[PDB]
Formats: C-alpha cells, structure tokens, sequence
RNA sequence: ACGGAAGGGCACCACCAGGAGUGGAGCCUGCGGCUUAAUUUGACUCAACACGGGGAAACUCACCAGGUCCAGACACAAUAAGGAUUGACAGAUUGAGAGCUCUUUCUUGAUUUUGUGGGUGGUGGUGCAUGGCCGUUCUUAGUUGGUGGAGUGAUUUGUCUGCUUAAUUGCGAUAACGAACGAGACCUUAACCUACUAAAUAGUGGUGCUAGCAUUUGCUGGUUAUCCACUUCUUAGAGGGACUAUCGGUUUCAAGCCGAUGGAAGUUUGAGGCAAUAACAGGUCUGUGAUGCCCUUAGACGUUCUGGGCCGCACGCGCGCUACACUGACGGAGCCAGCGAGUCUAACCUUGGCCGAGAGGUCUUGGUAAUCUUGUGAAACUCCGUCGUGCUGGGGAUAGAGCAUUGUAAUUAUUGCUCUUCAACGAGGAAUUCCUAGUAAGCGCAAGUCAUCAGCUUGCGUUGAUUACGUCCCUGCCCUUUGUACACACC
C-alpha cells in the first residue's frame, strides 16, 4: 500500500520483537491500539507481509490475528538489518 | 502476633446452582466448623433473563417464537474473621463457574 | 385419559412377579416398598408404578388375572 | 458410492479404524539463541548514528 | 471496571463464546476440543483441550506463547495476567466436535464417502460409545443434492436426556464444489455418567428375590 | 405413490351450542396497482400481505441526482535518482473550508505510478448449484430389529376385527413371542407445606425514642439499628405431596370410563420446553469473513460524501386502532397488580426541591440494584356529582394558529402540550376469523425496536362471563379397503 516508510518501521519492528499484531477490523482508526500508525496503515501491511508469505492471518469475530512465520522471521531480520540469531516472541520469558 | 475482626462480607454469583451451593455450604460449614460468627446464606431472588427471538433467520413462516433464558442465582454470607482465614477462604474454596466477591466494612 | 405405559404396567407384572409376600392393598405401603426393592430415576414414575401394583393385587384377590 | 460395491466399503472402514486404534493405543506411551528484541536496541544504543544541524536565513 | 451482575454474566458467557470460536478456527489440525475458561485470584486460566498438545506448544513451548500473546492483546489483559494450557482430551471417540472435524479432514482427503463416515462411526463405537449417527448433507460430484444418515448403536432424541446424553455437532466443509455439511451425534453410556445421573429415566430395575427354605418350627437362640 | 371408488375415524386453524368480532365508517399499517429521477427488494392458498424482528428524517440502504477514494494482495515487466511517486496555500471551480479539476510552483523520495498476469470487494444473479437455519405435512402417531411362522424371491407375520386412549396409549384377539426409536418417562414454569436450613438487600411481634385522638387500659402513625425474639406472609436450597386415592355405578366387570367423598391440586394437575423415520426444487446467497459457479471490478455493481426516495395517490386487498353512547361521556373523589429494565472508563433508570397552565425547565439526589426509580398509588374499576337522548357534552377525522422536546438536521408536518376547527360513523350486505375457565371478552403495564418515534410484537397481571363437555353436516386431515400401464411416482 500507499504509506511513508517511517510508518513501515513502526510496524515491522513492533512485529518482530512481539512476534504476533492484532487489530480490530475497522479501517478509518488513524491510530490503533499500540503501535503509532492508522490502523489502515497497519491491517494492508501485514496483509501484503501475508500475500508473499513470511506471517498468517486469521480473522473470527472481527479481528485479524497475526501469526508471524519463520520464512517471514529471516524477512524482518533482513529489514531491521538485525543479525541472525537477534530475537522475536521466541523467549522463555523470564522463569515464566 | 496479629489478627482483627473484620466484619467482612462475600457475595457469591452464579449460573450453576450445584456447584454454587457446593461452594456455598462449603463456606458457612468449614467457617463455622472453626467458630466463627456470620449470618448463613442469603439467598436473593433467582433473577431470569430472557431472551426473546423469531427462529426463522429470514422472514417467511408460520411466525415461531423462541424464548431463551440465563438464570444468574446470587448468595451472599457475612463473616467475623481475623485477616488470616479470610485470605485463607478467598484463596482456596475457588470455583470456575461461580463469582466469589468479598468486600469489607460497615459502610 | 389415564391409559399406563407400557413401562408402567411391565414393572407392575414383574412386582407382583417376585414380590406377593409383602405388597397389600395399601398403595403408600407398596409405594416405600418399591424403593427398598427396585430403582426408578423419577418419583413419578415410581408411584406412577406402585399405584398400578396396588391396584392389581387389590384385584387379584377377586379372582386372578391374565398375566 | 453404489451400494454394489458395498461391502469392501465397510471393510475398508474397519481396517481404518483398526488404524485409528493403532495410532491411538501408540500414543500412550509411543518413544538460548538470546539478545532479546528490546535489549538489542538499548544494546545497540551506544550512539553515533546520526547528524543534525540548520535553522538559519 | 465496575458492571453490573446481570450484564457481567452475559458478557461473561460471550468473552468464553469469542474464545471457542476463535480457537476452533486456529487449533483445527490439532483436535481442538471446549475451552474450560478458570478465573483465580492472580490469573485467568484458559484451558484448551485439544487432542495433539505438542502441537500446540510448539518448539519449546513457541506456539502457546503466541497463542495467550494473541489473547492477551486483543481482550486487553496485562502481561500474565492470563495464561493458556495444553490438556489432551479424555479418549477423543466420543467428542462428537473432535469426529465432526476427523469427516471434515477425511473427506477433505479424498476419502470415500461411504467410508470416512462409516469408519468414523466403526471408531466411536469401538471408543465404547451407547450408540452414534452422522448425517452429511450436501452436494457430492453431481450437481443435485442428497443426505445420509450413518448410524450404528442406540440412540434418543427426546426431551431433557438428551442435554444429559447426547453431544452434537455440526461443521461446514468447503470443497472445489460447493459445501456439505457434517453432523455428528454421540450417545455416551449413562453407566459411567460420573456426576449426573446414572440412567434414562426410561429405566425400571428390580432387585431379584431370594431362593427361601422355610418350615423350621419355631425355637430360639439365646446370648 | 396417486385417484374425480368404498368403509371407517380425528379436530373450535371443523361444525354443533354460544360469546367476542372482522367484513360497513375515520384513521394506523402492510400488499397490489398507478405515478415516479427513484418510488430498493424478498414473499402471493392453509404454509405471502403489524412478515424479513422491515417503527427507513442522516445512517440504515440495497433505489434515484450528482461528488471523492483504492483500502487494485502478490509476481514479472516498464518508468525512474538527471527524481518512480506524494501533498497543497490562494484563485478559479464545486452542494461543499474535496488541490475533484485547473492556473501558479513549491513539496515529497522509491512507500508509488504504467502494463500484463493474479487477486479483491460487492445487500450483483443464481435458494432450480449448496451448507446451515427455518416453515409445512404435524393440534400428527409413526419407525425398526432379534427368535419363531409364510414366501423361490422382493416381501410379509409381529405392526390386528374389536374395545380403549390425547397417543402403535393400552386391554383383548392372536403364528407369533418378546424388545428399542418416537408417544409416555424426562425437563421448565404455575399451584400445596405454621415440617427442614436462614435472612438490616424480605418481613412479623415485643421494647424502647416519639405524634395525634381518647383518656380506664385503648386506637392510628413516626422513628435502615436503641436493643430482644421469631420465620405465618417474602425469598430459595433440601426434602415431602398425587398414584386419577377411597367408595361406588359402568363396560368383554379387561384396559378404561362416569359419579360421590377427600384433597393445594384429580381435563396429559394447568401451561409450556424437548421431540423418531421421511417428504418440499416451501423460504433464506438481503444475518454470517458459510459457500459453488456466473457476473462486476477505477466513467466500479467496491466504498464513501452531498441531496432526494422507500411515506409518493383516481382506486382493489389484508392485519389493526377508534367509535356509533345512558352497563355512557365528562368532572371531582376513592384506590389496587404482575412479568421487566436500568450509568465505566459513563450520561442509563430517576426520587425529592423550586419554576411553568401544559408539555417541559432547573437544582440536587438514590441506584451497576430483593438495597434506588418502584408499593412502578397502571387501566378498566368503585363512589358523589354534572349532562339527558338531541350526530348531544356520543365520535374526534380533517384543519388553522402557537409553545416545547429528540437530533448535526424535523419542510414532505419525528413525538409531546394549548386554543380553535368538529368530518364519517345511528351496530354494518355477501361473506369470514378466534375461542371451552381464571378461559373468552374488556383493561392497562413492562420488555423488544429506540437519539427521537407503537395504533406492532413478546410476556405480564387486573376485571371476569354466556354456551359446549356433543357430533360427522360443512371443511381439513388421518386410516384401512380397492385400481393402477404411475416409481422422476398425477406438476
Ligand atoms: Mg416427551
Ligand atoms: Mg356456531
Ligand atoms: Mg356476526
Ligand atoms: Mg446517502
Ligand atoms: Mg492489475
Ligand atoms: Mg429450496
Ligand atoms: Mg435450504
Ligand atoms: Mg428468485
Ligand atoms: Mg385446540
Ligand atoms: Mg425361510
Ligand atoms: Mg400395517
Ligand atoms: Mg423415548
Ligand atoms: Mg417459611
Ligand atoms: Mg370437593
Ligand atoms: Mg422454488
Ligand atoms: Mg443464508
Ligand atoms: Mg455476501
Ligand atoms: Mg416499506
Ligand atoms: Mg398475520
Ligand atoms: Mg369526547
Ligand atoms: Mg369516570
Ligand atoms: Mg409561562
Ligand atoms: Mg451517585
Ligand atoms: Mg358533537
Ligand atoms: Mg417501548
Ligand atoms: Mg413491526
Ligand atoms: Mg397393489
């Protein structure tokens, strides 16, 4: 989609150190819940991260919920331009 | 050394009578088994709401009606404890399915 | 109308079957009587039961009857 | 599928679920890349990664 | 916070309905099965009965930690202030819901008709079932419509035994065609019925006499 | 399976016996039809027509007049840092403070543009491609299997003349015996507990504190804690109670049925929920991010914004509301329910105090609730008056002028109040609906919908009948008997 590349950013990185996005089905947000963006800004990025791949979408009840997959964690590893063996939601939390 | 008298009040909740009263006497038969000081269970009226639908999702038919209902049942029991076995008996005697509430004070 | 099922009216057979030495012509008698000696999930259809077994040996005792 | 060819049907159908079963009684006893996300960039956060100056005319 | 009873009971029951719905579309290929949803002091406890748990928790314990991640973010709870458990299903031969999506899975496979239902029947009722039915609606190969009915066993369909008794399920399969759909219907033995009653009500037992030697006249025993 | 053959049955969506009506009138409301820029559309015997929860001012929205945007994933290719592309102030322009477009000339920086491919949305078509759901048959009583009997076999007997029942409910007959699904059992609700466990979120008696009237003690109140006791009423856990009991008529003295006594209760205890096999080209793609295929996809059938329309009026149809008055209208005055609902990251249910003729306004206030609204002091109704049979003060359509509330908006008048205007209708032709006891009928209320709007619906309680307690005449269906050249089954 249509969207300044600063915006890309704020999606793409909170992606990848959370590993999963959701976001209520309703464009015309402007800001969603967490990450800085409109929400349309949000829902068609993940939407075209999903249409080559690298995340799954699943939808139920109003809601897109966001899966990111491991051919799409390599993917953001090359955006963020962070080594191999960086992060995403793949930590035993604390002792949790 | 601690402990005070807390004049303390629990309201139970729920949609699954069995178990609420499972839970319910459970309360007043252990608290009281250690001697405490309380009013039993009050029991405020069984509250029905209904829900009240065409079955047909479109428009054609004999015009059928359907009624369903959730039946919220509510106790609540009033206790004089020390600190200690209240936290003791909001902790445990824990149940999925009923709403254990326990406030405080006289006012 | 008051026609018994056909659940009713085995089990009055069957009562009356294995069990004339206690039973009378008392139905509250043979109604506690049906607990201690069979089981029926419902209180219905317990008395629903033992008025019928009451009913039959009241009337057997005029003359059997067929079954 | 024509009630002809009906019994290797049901057969078939047994030999699944003897699978099923197969499958079913096996499984009931059948046989760290750290860094983290937030603490790479307060990591990387050892600056100089940027310039700035204007404001004149 | 701060809502009424009436209204916190309701909503109550919808958060459990959005939970089931959303897990059933995630956790297919995993036997997903109910949800038994657990609130205590401290936590909220979701429960997810599936059939395939290593499946569900993922490379040491990945795919979990997505899942509650998901939960978490979208019904608004704090870090751990909610959590997610793997709980294989007690024999999944008489979770009509776990068989619905076997037909599902087995048709989608290319399976003969004939043979996914009837085998998925010859499954339950090995798996100790009173008796099972299952009807697959829809349109096969030729453009008409047409039903069956697959049943083995006993069965009842009257009054409150059935909410006792009886599981049911229906699930749409969508094909190159069209979509049919399955329904599934178990009969669980009202012998092992655990807590609630323990027969139809149907049921009329007689304890069975006594072989008596009588006579005897009279005499006493004493102590 | 079907008949425009025969014999049986069942039922207030059938009659009988009656009640209350509709059909006539004014308006409300749907449907047709006409009109229209558009008057979005499904559905047309029971089983379409106050139905799509369909009460549309925007939205809803699908229709009509026009104006924006891509939210056109992804792949390849093209353009292209010498800038692929993005935005706009003023002016013009436009319904519009849309940079839509244009002038003019900055900005932006690889996000897009262009092309093909591939997608994508759509209340676009298809319910005669499907799921699912629902309606109908069905206020019905039917379906099946073991062992035995018959048959080469499909099959049949069981599953039947009769009687009985609401019921393939039973008795009885009996080449059948003995069982299961469905009916019944079950479940929910309304009735009965001075027995059981309790209650300042329900209530009683005593006592204090106290008011009034009598005074001889008495009587009618006040006082969310001044204390004591109780659990009859209220609430809801647990049990109990009924099984058509007892007695008696009656019938194959069988199932049953009828009468009397008793009983809270004796019509399946009243009322519901649930409900087998099967059938329909019943309805629903306009509930669904259920869905096949077709269609469409940047001058869009996507979406959104501005305005109109669904309410348009010679007339045909259906559900309704209100009446034609004296068992009434009006005015005082008495004064009595039950099912409900109600405000968090909010403006819901609202007491009381003023102001106002009213509608309403305003200041506070209790309530996330058996705790506050609310004893919901509801309406018919009861009483004491006024009017006197006159279209009358019955009736209140239509219409003028005014004041308010909802809402961004009220014109085609959202609704509310005041004055005035005061139509038809004097009991309704042929026709036709519903109904058997706390029922019918009259009467309000709460809930749905809902910013505002009920003449609708779903439940509720209040007042409370006349007539049946029969039948097969009308109609509808069910069952045997029978014919079939039907089996895609008389479409
Ligand atoms: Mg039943
Ligand atoms: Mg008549
Ligand atoms: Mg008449
Ligand atoms: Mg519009
Ligand atoms: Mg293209
Ligand atoms: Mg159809
Ligand atoms: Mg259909
Ligand atoms: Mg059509
Ligand atoms: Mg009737
Ligand atoms: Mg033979
Ligand atoms: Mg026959
Ligand atoms: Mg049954
Ligand atoms: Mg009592
Ligand atoms: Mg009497
Ligand atoms: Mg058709
Ligand atoms: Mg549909
Ligand atoms: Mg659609
Ligand atoms: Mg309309
Ligand atoms: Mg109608
Ligand atoms: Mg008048
Ligand atoms: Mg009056
Ligand atoms: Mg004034
Ligand atoms: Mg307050
Ligand atoms: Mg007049
Ligand atoms: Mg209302
Ligand atoms: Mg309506
Ligand atoms: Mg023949």
């Amino acid at each position: 989609m249509l969207m300044p590349k600063e915006d890309r950013n704020k999606i793409h990185q909170y992606l990848f150190q959370e590993g999963v996005v959701v976001a209520k089905k309703d464009f015309n947000q402007a800001k969603h819940e967490e990450i800085d963006t409109k929400n349309l800004y949000v829902i068609k990025a993940l939407q075209s991260l999903t249409s080559k791949g690298y995340v799954k979408t699943q939808f139920s009840w109003q809601y897109y919920y966001y899966t990111l997959t491991e051919e799409g964690v390599e993917y953001l590893r090359e955006y963020l331009n962070l080594p191999e063996h960086i992060v995403p939601a793949t930590y035993i939390q604390e002792r949790n | 050394q601690q402990q005070q008298i807390i004049k303390i009040r629990i309201t139970l909740t729920s949609t699954k009578v069995k178990q609420l009263e499972n839970v319910s006497s459970n309360i007043v038969k252990n608290a009281e088994q250690h001697n405490l000081v309380k009013k039993g269970p009050v029991r405020l009226p069984t509250k029905v709401l209904k829900i009240s639908t065409r079955k047909t999702p479109n428009g054609e038919g004999s015009k059928t009606w359907e009624t369903y209902e959730m039946r919220i049942h509510k106790r609540y029991i009033d206790l004089e404890a020390p600190v200690q076995i209240v936290k003791r008996i909001t902790q445990i005697t824990i149940e999925p399915g009923v709403d254990v509430e326990v406030v405080v004070a006289s006012n | 109308g008051r026609v018994r099922t056909k659940t009713v009216k085995r089990a009055s057979k069957a009562l009356i079957e294995r069990y004339y030495p206690k039973l009378t012509l008392d139905f509250q008698t043979n109604k506690r009587l049906c607990d201690e000696i069979a089981t029926i999930q419902s209180k219905r259809l317990r008395n629903k039961i033992a008025g019928y077994t009451t009913h039959l040996m009241k009337r057997i005792q005029k003359g059997p009857v067929r079954g | 599928g024509d009630d002809k060819k009906e019994l290797s049907a049901e057969k078939e159908a047994q030999a699944d679920a003897a699978a099923e079963i197969a499958e079913d009684a096996a499984e009931a006893e059948d046989a760290l890349q750290d860094y983290l996300n937030q603490q790479a960039n307060n990591q990387f956060n050892k600056v100089p990664e940027a310039k700035k100056v204007e404001l004149d005319a | 916070a701060l809502i009424s009873k009436k209204r916190k009971l309701v909503a109550d029951g919808v958060f459990y309905a959005e939970l089931n719905e959303f897990f059933t579309r995630e956790l297919a290929e995993e036997g997903y099965s109910g949800v038994e949803v657990r609130v205590t002091p401290t936590k909220t406890e979701v429960i997810i009965r599936a059939t395939r748990t290593q499946d569900v928790l993922g490379e040491n314990g990945r795919r979990i930690n997505e899942l509650t991640l998901l939960v978490q973010k979208r019904f608004k709870y704090a870090p751990g202030t909610i959590v997610l458990y793997a709980e294989r299903v007690q024999d999944r031969g008489l979770s009509a819901v776990a068989q619905a999506e076997s037909m599902k899975f087995k048709l989608l496979n290319g399976l003969a008709i004939r043979r996914a239902a009837y085998g998925v029947v010859r499954y339950v009722m090995e798996s100790g079932a009173k008796g099972c039915e299952v009807v697959v609606s829809g349109k096969l190969r030729a453009a008409r419509a047409k039903a069956m009915k697959f049943a083995d066993g006993f069965l009842i369909h009257s009054g409150q035994p059935v909410n006792d008794f009886i599981d049911t399920a229906t699930r749409h399969v969508l094909m190159r065609q069209g979509v049919l759909g399955i329904k599934v219907k178990i009969m669980r033995d009202p012998a092992k019925s655990r807590t609630g009653p323990k027969a139809l009500p149907d049921a009329v037992t007689i304890i069975e006499p006594k072989e008596e030697e009588p006579i005897l006249a009279p005499s006493v025993k004493d102590y």
